[PDB]
């Protein structure tokens, strides 16, 4: 199993709204995983949150 | 650790990265760093200095 | 037979398209990898040009096997072993076999036992997955309007 290429989305809520609504200020993270079968030969590339 | 554990138990040809990957310890590690640590402190604001 | 534009069926990932033939280098040689685009989890599966039939990449179905799996779905036979563990193992093996008639047997047994008793959340997830792969297979096979594929599934479940 292999990971590659981290990539961020946009922030889900701005700073003053996050400070007012008592919610953390974050952004989602995406990692392109890849699962390789050695003897048979397959690659299952996906996208994981 | 749990990826290489559950990689061998359930069979080949049925596994995918989204069934291999469990993001709960990663997100709990980030949350338990940002809360309840002595290096992530409350910001000391009485004034700009 | 595998050119660009097919609709082939993987063993237990569902029916998928093809869009390219990759000549990706392995051992200094360009083995003809063919790519897949299966839309249940948007994963791309790339397989060598000759081991696809070994792993069970099965072509689409458009003949009297449709009537065969219809009479398999509307068959009178319903028998399972006494213990739920062996019953689940046998149904999981028939699901992982990747055959349309066997998947039809799995969904008719699970749907009969769920409309009679109601078993479990794990077998509910199993029935949802097998119904998803059967509905998607026939809807991309006959090109017969998916979720009206679910209406004709309701028809053959009513039998």
């Amino acid at each position: 199993l292999s990971f590659s290429d981290p990539r961020f989305d946009d922030v889900k809520a701005p700073v003053d709204e996050c400070k007012d609504k008592d919610m953390t200020y974050a952004a989602p993270l995406f990692v392109t995983a890849e699962f390789i079968n050695n003897n048979t030969g397959e690659i299952k590339s996906q996208t994981v949150f | 650790r749990v990826v290489r554990e559950r990689m061998t138990t359930q069979d080949v040809e049925a596994i995918t990265p989204q069934t291999l990957i469990n993001i709960r310890p990663v997100v709990a590690a980030i949350k338990e760093f940002f809360g309840t640590s002595q290096l992530s402190q409350f910001m000391d604001q009485n004034n700009p200095l | 037979i595998f050119k660009v534009g097919d609709t082939v069926v993987y063993p237990h990932h569902g029916a998928a398209l093809v869009e390219a033939i990759e000549t990706r280098t392995i051992k200094g040689e360009q083995k003809e990898y063919l790519v897949l685009k299966v839309a249940q989890g948007d994963l791309t599966v790339r397989v060598p040009a000759e081991n696809a039939e070994y792993v069970g990449v099965r072509d689409v179905v458009g003949q009297e096997g449709l009537d065969k799996v219809f009479q398999v779905l509307r068959a009178p036979h319903t028998e399972e072993p006494t213990n739920w563990s062996r019953r689940y193992k046998a149904n999981l093996e028939k699901l992982a076999s990747g055959d349309v008639n066997k998947v039809a047997e799995v969904v008719r047994d699970l749907w009969r036992r769920d409309q009679e008793r109601g078993l479990s959340a794990g077998e509910k997830r199993m029935l949802a997955k097998a119904r998803q792969i059967l509905v998607g297979e026939l809807a991309l096979a006959e090109s017969t309007d998916d979720a009206k594929a679910e209406t004709i599934l309701d028809e053959v479940l009513a039998a």
